[PDB]
């Protein structure tokens, strides 16, 4: 349960845009998951 | 059953040269510190048991 | 639907609950999103013996 | 603007959005509490 709930760019940078196509393909293609297997499970998600 | 999938957000939608980007965005940010985020999921979200 | 009738000039403002897709974003940019969710199985509870 | 990039597991929040501007929300976070 989170409370108090929910990439640095400076303005007016045209690297908005950009970035964001990026970043949704990543998540749109599961290789986010991949990063969750090697970074985010220690034993509590195997409880 | 089982885990998240796909894991995203729901927001709003806006044009491109829509000039209400920023101020909204603040103000989205307003509720999330200030727990309207939390009032509704009282009120809409977290009653409900079987 | 929704994205048509914003790029027709009939409607003017989506505020319900989208996905954030690439190709939505291509055309059409979102805020920062009200809530972080995705994607569950419906399974029945199968009836006792 | 020692540098361009920043990328930390930076929080996203109302007086740093003032500033600067921000990508579509990199992971998920929010106010837990950890307890025995």
């Amino acid at each position: 349960y989170i409370f108090a709930t929910t990439i640095a760019l400076q303005k007016g940078s045209p690297w908005k845009r950009q970035i964001d196509l990026a970043l949704l393909q990543f998540v749109g293609d599961g290789e986010m998951e991949e990063l969750e297997t090697l970074w985010l499970t220690g034993i509590c998600h195997n409880e | 059953t089982g885990e998240l999938f796909f894991r995203s957000g729901f927001g709003i939608g806006m044009r491109k040269d829509s000039p209400w980007k920023q101020n909204v965005s603040l103000s989205i940010l307003k509720s999330h510190e200030n727990g309207f985020m939390e009032d509704l999921d009282k009120t809409w979200v977290r009653y409900q048991e079987c | 639907g929704m994205m048509g009738e914003l790029l027709s000039g009939q409607a003017d403002m989506i505020v319900a609950p989208l996905t954030i897709n690439n190709e939505r974003a291509q055309y059409i940019e979102f805020s920062k999103p009200f809530k972080y969710q995705g994607l569950t199985i419906l399974v029945k509870k199968e009836i006792p013996r | 603007q020692r540098a361009v990039m920043a990328v930390g597991s930076l929080t996203i929040n109302e007086e740093r959005s003032e500033v600067v501007d921000f990508s579509v929300p990199f992971v998920e976070t929010g106010i837990s509490v950890m307890v025995s």
